[PDB]
């Protein structure tokens, strides 16, 4: 528990994957509240 | 897109026969009043020069491009279908 200023504990980025960013984004979806609706389904519709 | 040629009334005569020469074949003609184009600054002056010289005339009123409201912010509209897909 020291003032271990000689260690770079941010090593979690080493063991990441190709799909990591989109993976935990999907897991994070349930927390997100419903998005606003602009009415139409598309700017062209 | 320039407009500096739509500011003066023009007077012109109806076209006539234009055949081809038996020689090399230019566009011959027999109507002297074929290239005569006159310019007038106002319709009233133009329509007055016709019958004063004794010419049957027809007059077409000036077409003024109607003012159109244009807004750049409409290009990115939250609801309206005027939002563009490219820029």
């Amino acid at each position: 528990e020291p003032f271990d200023n000689s260690t770079y504990r941010n090593l979690q980025h080493h063991e990441y994957s190709t799909y990591t960013f989109l993976d935990l984004n999907v897991e994070l979806s349930k927390f997100r509240m419903p998005q606003p609706s602009s009415g139409r389904q598309s700017p062209r519709h | 897109s320039g407009v500096n040629n739509t500011k003066k009334w023009k007077m012109e005569f109806d076209t006539r026969e234009r055949w081809e020469n038996p020689l090399m074949g230019w566009s011959s003609t027999a109507d002297p009043l074929s290239n005569l184009v006159l310019t007038f600054s106002t319709k009233e002056d133009a329509v007055a020069f016709a019958e004063k010289n004794g010419w049957s005339f027809d007059v077409e009123e000036r077409k003024v491009p109607k003012p159109k409201s244009k807004s750049y912010g409409a290009n990115f509209s939250w609801n309206k279908r005027t939002r563009v897909s490219t820029k």
